[PDB]
């Protein structure tokens, strides 16, 4: 909500829709509570991204994330991230798993709900496309 | 909700 983070994360995702097209990868945000759109937003590119992106260039986004998550460590009290991966990306879905467990200490709930939500969009996605469902709870 | 889903594909 604090405009100074609105900012920030739109200026954040600006980079990494910079970076997604630098590197030829598409990103689609099915689905967001518009009421945290652009939260939601930042967090499920620069997550998509960093599985997807050339290992060389995942630090640079897994750089992005840290620094989205720390931002959004002043809206959100918790966030989950549940990703699907194909087999040649899973050690990078992972540590963008591990990032924002950092940030936010995942907890079981909220980060079953989110599978179930990455599932659903699952059931639609491509064998080789990464599914990234985020869950938050707004400060 | 606090709920987003998105999906990404590589080159």
């Amino acid at each position: 909500m604090p405009p100074r983070v609105r900012r920030r994360v739109e200026e954040l995702l600006r980079r990494a829709r910079e970076l997604a097209e630098e590197l030829g990868i598409r990103v689609e945000v099915l689905e967001v509570d518009p009421e945290y759109e652009l939260e939601l937003t930042a967090v499920i590119t620069l997550a998509i991204l960093a599985v997807l992106a050339p290992p060389e260039r995942q630090d640079e986004v897994l750089e992005l994330l840290r620094e989205t998550l720390k931002t959004l460590s002043e809206v959100v009290e918790s966030l989950a991230v549940s990703i699907w991966a194909p087999p040649e990306r899973e050690e990078a879905a992972r540590r963008v798993e591990r990032l924002v467990e950092e940030a936010f200490n995942t907890t079981p709930e909220t980060r079953e709900r989110a599978r179930k939500l990455r599932d659903e969009a699952r059931r639609d996605a491509e064998p080789d496309e990464v599914v990234v469902a985020v869950h938050l709870v707004p400060k | 909700p606090g709920f987003g889903v998105g999906r990404g594909l590589a080159p």
